[PDB]
DNA sequence: CTTTCCAACGAAGGCCTCAAAGCGGTCCAAA
DNA sequence: TTTGGACCGCTTTGAGGCCTTCGTTGGAAACG
């Protein structure tokens, strides 16, 4: 009878062992999702407030010059990185289309 | 020990003398010089006595005898009936797997005679001799389990496993790091055909034949259903049916016995015994990977 | 010839089906075979082909030995595009002399490219006044700017890179052309953690939904 | 879906 | 004339079919489906190719296949076999290529560089875990274990190398230990072996 | 489609035979024994599994009907009586014959021979016993069928099908 | 038995806790995501395996720190920015590839 | 509520047969 | 006439059939 008891206790243990894992990972991922979405809501609201404030102030004074710092430098260089490559590809496309 | 000596003697008696040499080449427990000291042209009693002398000169144990029995099983692999177990729900290692399995089976009651032997195609063969809490495990009623690494299937010979089936299953699933273990109703003796099926690894113009369209249709249907490849060697089938008469449901029970199934069934339609399209209960034996069937309307 | 024509048409339909299954159409194939025994055989296969938007040429010489096979060498030519990283990846694969991973990587790169171009066209179609074509739908980056106030601009840069093993992965980053005037206005200063936060937002809810919500906040 | 794409290209 | 043009078209489409076979995968349409042939290679070394049979009917079923069972596909089947079949095939191609590359590295090591190996290597059928020992000539013993838990790639993510029975005495020995660690974690196996042995 | 003996015209010195049964291999071997030797008149052999015979506008005259019956299976019987409903009574006037196979092995005879004897006597048709498995018996039945074909086809002057029926008639 | 009937008895209880835990959390996140649906719309694409947000996206901010006279670089890039010639070039290119789509 | 036995019968070890082949005797080819 | 060769003889023995025993849950019957 103790050997049968072994059978049922081991069966229960091996059945319950995997059950912890999916619940644990689901709890972890949902907690991470909650934190991430709360943060994202905060940032989107804050950036919307920044946009509204800047729009109001620009409507107040649009003629003033808008200086920028290094934080906005590399992407601006992106529009300064003109090497005719896109236009050369456009010319090749036009040459292909002319036939 | 005398017990291991008589066990080895019985195993040798089971081995045909025509291949005993190969057994030694597969056993390799005894030195080749000891093999040379024995000629196989002499009498069976003489050769078995010399083998007993050779194994007694060395230290005879249970592991080597179990390995010899395992390799005898490998060479025959035709004397037992096999069933298939499926595990479900990715890192593997031989040593820790063996350690865990040995620990579980030792924890089973107190002891068990367990032996391992790795084989080609990741075929670990395990010989298990069962013993109770107050007796040494018996070597006359053994069982064999075949495991394939990182696979959802395992094979078992069920000669006396009906005594304690759940123990072996739970031990295997805990050692395989798999949660759910089930037994599908599929039983056969040709182990290699089971391997193939589980893995899906398989003129006198004066005569004017009439109804030739029927013959060409039936042969085409039979070929499409079966195929040119040699069908797996399956030997036993059984359907348990309970369906309404339509002519209180009638309960039917059929058993198909054949030294080569899937071939007589292949020839039924050409012989005209059955219709050109056979029923799905017979055309899905390799497809559904099912051997025992229960169907209701 | 009628039966031969029908068989050729059936085979052509099968070949077109497989070409759709791979997304690559091989225009030409030229085979040459030589034998150099001391049985080594060298086979050269020239082929020009094209993926959905891209055209390529390649030749390779392979060796078979009496029962192993290995490519001796290969040359391959792309077309000049902005994505110069594709050319250097082509070169690296050329030293690697690997074909299957190369072609899978090229298909994945074009599949991500088509996705990017279609999303850019869709967002331009949705709002054509707040969406500015900095370099084109087939470019790497996009920029949203307010016409009334040109001080703000937000650029999303998208670049597809190839792992050394051959794995492909896209990457998207933000940057804001922002005056310090607006930075002085509000002291919250959440723009410092903007890239990581936006990346997390995109991972939570995709790229198209993220950009739609972003442009909705710009209303 | 996959079936609709396969049927549209098969035709 | 017409026959010559038909023959030219036939040989052109045959050459295109051969080119299709030489890249990516292969597929031969049959009555009951396509016996799709998947091709494997790594580092410009042609490897063994497999094939799988298909059924074009709506209840998508695999009635025959040659891919070894230890490669997981039934889960991938439930994932993307019914929907987005193209991604299904691409993923299985990647997985088979990775497995073939791992097996090629393993048996290449077994055949060629067994000279400096002191014991047999323990390998899984999928070759996700590798465990072996090696001696390099001063002479230093090492035992390495590689975890290829990332199934889609041919490079391990976690490798550990150590030795039992010898206490640490030379910082240079730990230096070669770390160098080998980086070599397994970054570059292929036989490549770095030939690199330092030569 | 009920078959009629008097539908079309036969060829120049042409004779035809029909064999209806279940075992295709036995029919093929029997036809091989039929055509092992050829007489002056050309011979055509037709094999079928059931009646009515499949439609064919190019069918020549079928001057002889032979039904093979195995006492080993009732299925062959049911086949014979189901097929018997697709032929006119005119064939029964000596153009029909019954050949029973395996009658010698009384152990293997599933249905009793009395049944087929009664069936043949009911329709007043010739009844023949032979074993197709034995090569000698098959050959003997081969010249037997060839010569009964010669008799019924009208090749030999003097007798007709009803004449041979009055010859081969059983007492009871 | 004891060890077994010990070790499982806690974990399942833990399960229960976690169970209600996640349930509560689920409810929370539900209402909270409704909040982010106040302005953002309810609604193909293929997300990454958490590899997109790993590399440093603003390494360029460090790279520009290595250039000499970064503020002077900003000033000269601005005096080049106001030039209408490059704006005309950009708008001409835009118009050129406008018909491409 | 528990325990033990009869039953349902399944199963495999053991008895018993023979078809197989090696060893032995004998006839016939060759020295 | 003598010696070697090949025939047929004989015994040995390997495998399959088969009876019987072992094991037996599952139900029935007695009960601390």
């Amino acid at each position: 009878k103790k050997r049968q008891r072994m059978i049922e206790v081991q069966d229960e243990l091996l059945r319950l062992e995997p059950q912890l894992k999916q619940l644990q990972t689901k709890y972890d991922e949902l907690k991470e999702r909650k934190s991430s979405l709360r943060n994202a809501a905060y940032f989107l609201s804050n950036l919307k407030q920044l946009y509204q404030d800047y729009s109001d102030v620009q409507a107040q004074e649009p003629n003033v010059k808008e200086t920028y710092d290094s934080s906005s430098l590399p992407a601006l260089l992106f529009k300064a990185r003109t090497l005719l490559g896109a236009e050369s590809h456009l010319r090749n496309i036009n040459h292909q289309l002319e036939k | 020990d005398e017990t291991v000596a008589e066990f080895i003697k019985r195993t040798i008696l089971k081995i045909p003398m025509n291949e005993l040499t190969t057994i030694l080449k597969a056993w390799d427990f005894l030195s080749e010089n000891q093999l040379q000291t024995v000629n196989f042209r002499q009498r069976k009693e003489s050769v078995v006595q010399h083998l007993i002398h050779l194994c007694e000169e060395k230290r005879a144990s249970i592991s080597d005898a179990a390995l010899l029995d395992i390799i005898y099983m490998q060479f025959h692999q035709h004397q037992k009936v096999w069933e298939v177990f499926q595990m479900s729900k990715d890192l593997f290692d031989m040593k820790q797997f063996k350690n865990s399995f040995k620990k579980i089976l030792q924890r089973a009651l107190k002891n068990v005679t367990v032996s391992f032997r790795e084989t080609e195609e990741n075929a670990v063969w395990i010989r298990i001799a069962w013993g109770t809490q107050y007796t040494k495990p018996n070597q006359y009623k053994p069982t064999y389990v075949v495991y394939y690494s990182q696979t959802p299937y395992a094979f078992t010979s069920s000669s006396m496993l009906r005594r304690n089936t759940p123990l072996l299953g739970q031990a295997l699933t805990i050692a395989s790091k798999h949660h759910q273990i089930v037994k599908m109703d599929l039983r056969s003796r040709y182990l290699d055909s089971l391997k193939a099926i589980v893995f899906k690894q398989y003129m006198d113009s004066r005569i004017i034949h009439e109804n030739i369209v029927e013959k060409e249709r039936v042969q085409r249907i039979t070929q499409e259903t079966f195929g040119d490849y040699p069908q797996p060697q399956l030997e036993f089938a059984q359907y348990k049916l309970e369906t309404k008469f339509k002519s209180e449901p009638l309960r039917c029970l059929i058993k198909f016995s054949s030294p080569h199934l899937l071939e007589a069934l292949k020839s039924l339609a050409p012989a005209g015994i059955a219709d050109a399209p056979l029923s799905p209960l017979l055309t899905c034996i390799p497809n559904k990977r099912m051997n025992y069937f229960k169907i209701r309307d | 010839s009628k039966d031969l024509k029908n068989q050729l048409g059936h085979l052509e339909s099968e070949l077109s089906f497989l070409s759709t299954l791979t997304g690559i159409n091989i225009r030409n194939h030229s085979k040459q075979t030589e034998d150099l025994t001391s049985r080594k055989v060298l086979q050269r296969h020239r082929l020009s082909g094209n993926c959905h938007m891209v055209t390529f040429q390649l030749e390779f010489q392979i060796l078979e030995i009496q029962l192993s096979s290995a490519v001796t060498d290969l040359n391959i030519i792309m077309e000049p595009t902005e994505c110069s990283e594709l050319s250097e990846f082509v070169s690296r694969a050329e030293e690697r002399k690997d074909l299957f991973m190369f072609f899978r990587s090229l298909h994945f790169f074009v599949e991500w490219f088509e996705y990017r171009k279609r999303t850019f066209k869709h967002l331009k179609e949705k709002y054509p006044d707040a969406v500015y074509l900095s370099e084109g739908p087939s470019s790497c980056s996009m920029g949203i700017r307010s016409a009334s106030r040109p001080g703000f601009e937000l650029v999303i840069v998208w670049r597809i890179q190839i792992d050394e093993d051959g794995k492909v992965f896209p990457k998207l980053d933000l940057l804001t052309k922002v005056p310090q005037r607006a930075l002085e206005l509000d002291k919250n200063r959440a723009i410092e953690t903007a890239p990581l936060s936006f990346r997390t937002l995109v991972g939570l809810l995709g790229i198209e939904a993220a950009l739609e919500s972003l442009i909705k906040s710009l209303c | 879906d996959s079936y609709e794409f396969l049927k549209a290209i098969l035709n | 004339n017409e026959q010559e043009a038909l023959e030219e078209k036939l040989e052109n489409v045959k050459a295109i079919l051969q080119a299709y076979h030489f890249t990516g995968l292969s597929g031969k349409l049959t009555s009951r489906g396509v016996c799709v042939c998947i091709s494997t290679a790594f580092e410009g070394n042609l490897l063994d190719s497999y094939f799988v049979d298909l059924v074009i009917q709506k209840p998508l079923r695999i009635h025959h296949h040659s891919v070894p069972v230890f490669i997981p596909l039934e889960e991938i089947a439930a994932k993307y076999l019914q929907t987005n079949i193209q991604h299904f095939l691409f993923s299985l191609c990647e997985y088979l290529n990775a497995y073939s590359g791992r097996k090629y590295q393993a048996d290449r090591l077994q055949s060629d560089f067994a000279a400096l190996l002191t014991g047999p290597l323990q390998r899984n059928p999928l070759c996700n875990l590798l465990s072996f020992t090696y001696k390099l000539d001063q002479s230093f013993p090492f035992c390495a274990r590689l975890l290829y838990k990332d199934l889609t790639a041919t490079l391990p993510t976690d490798v550990t190398v150590t030795c039992q029975g010898v206490e640490v005495l030379s910082t240079s020995w730990e230096e070669q230990r770390a160098s080998h660690e980086t070599l397994f974690c970054t570059k292929p196996l036989h490549q770095v072996f030939a690199s330092f042995t030569r | 489609s009920v078959l009629r003996p008097l539908d079309k015209l036969p060829g120049l010195n042409t004779a035809t035979i029909l064999l209806v049964g279940t075992e295709d291999a036995l029919l093929q071997q029997l036809a091989d024994s039929m055509l092992k030797e050829d007489c002056a008149s050309e011979l055509k052999v037709h094999l079928a599994k059931s009646l009515p015979l499949p439609s064919s506008v190019n069918r020549p005259r079928i001057d002889l009907i032979v039904f093979v019956v195995n006492l080993h299976s009732k299925y062959s019987l049911q086949n014979t009586e189901e097929s018997l409903r697709h032929v006119d009574a005119s064939f029964f006037l000596g153009k029909v014959c019954f050949l029973a196979t395996g009658a010698g092995r009384e152990s293997h005879c599933s249905i009793h021979r009395h049944t087929v004897v009664k069936l043949a006597h009911t329709y007043q048709s010739p009844l023949l016993y032979c074993d197709l498995e034995v090569e000698g018996f098959r050959a003997t039945m081969a010249q037997r069928l060839v010569r009964v074909l010669q008799i019924c086809a009208g090749h030999v002057p003097g007798v007709s099908a009803l004449n041979l029926l009055s010859l081969l008639r059983s007492s009871e | 038995i004891d060890k077994m009937v010990e070790t499982t008895e806690l974990m399942t209880g833990n399960i229960q806790s976690l169970k209600n835990k996640i349930q509560i959390l689920a409810s929370e996140v539900e209402e909270e995501e409704e909040r982010v649906k106040q302005m953002h719309q309810i609604n193909l694409s293929l997300p990454e395996l958490s590899q997109k947000t790993l590399k440093a996206p603003t390494l360029q901010k460090e790279i520009l720190a290595l250039i000499p006279n970064q503020n002077a670089l900003l000033k000269d890039l601005d005096i080049l920015h106001n030039s209408s010639q490059m704006k005309s070039m950009s708008t001409f290119i835009e118009e050129a590839y406008k018909k491409l789509d």
